[PDB]
């Protein structure tokens, strides 16, 4: 479940020739979920 | 937006004196001189910080993308 | 379909306008009153300003 709805707020996953919408509504904007990756800083 | 943690003149942690500040605010009728006396800030360069925080991220926290609104 | 209702937040994340529809009715008479045929119709979308009583909120 790598995107978000941008209104209803509940993870959905996309596929290849997918519809780009949510499914529990119909909204059209999806927002990307940030995923567990390695992000290098420096406490300054 | 979030208390800081140090001091920004000399270097004093002032972070973990906001919640205190505002619980001597609230539960006694202290003002905001004798709380900051109290919590052991003594230049004015450290009764600034606290004295002049805003706490915008309480503001900033009702906007959750994660949560069912 | 049902109509739903869009918001400015919206508007802003789709980077598209905020704008209403702007219906008209025309009045196509003929011969001084003859026979009227009156039509309604849609005229694109007229954008609104935010906080108005054209907008949601
Ligand atoms: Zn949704
Ligand atoms: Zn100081």
């Amino acid at each position: 479940l790598k995107y978000i709805c941008a209104e209803c707020s509940s993870k959905l996953s996309l596929s290849r020739t997918d519809a780009v919408r949510c499914k529990d509504c119909g909204h059209r904007i999806l927002l990307k979920a940030r995923t567990k990756r390695l992000v290098q800083f420096e406490a300054r | 937006m979030i208390v800081p943690v140090r001091c920004f003149s000399c270097g004093k942690v002032v972070g973990d004196k906001w919640e205190s500040y505002l619980n001597l605010l609230q539960e006694d009728e202290l003002d905001e001189g004798t709380a900051l006396s109290r919590l052991g800030l003594k230049r004015y360069c450290c009764r600034r910080m606290i004295l002049t925080h805003v706490d915008l991220i309480e503001k900033f926290l009702r906007y959750n993308p994660l949560e069912k609104r | 379909a049902v109509e739903r209702k869009v918001y400015p937040s919206e508007s802003r994340q789709r980077l598209t306008s905020y704008r209403g529809k702007l219906l008209l009715k025309l009045k196509w008479s003929v011969n001084n009153g003859e026979e009227n045929l009156f039509e309604v119709r849609d005229c694109g979308g007229l954008p609104v300003m935010l906080q108005s009583n054209r907008c949601h909120l």
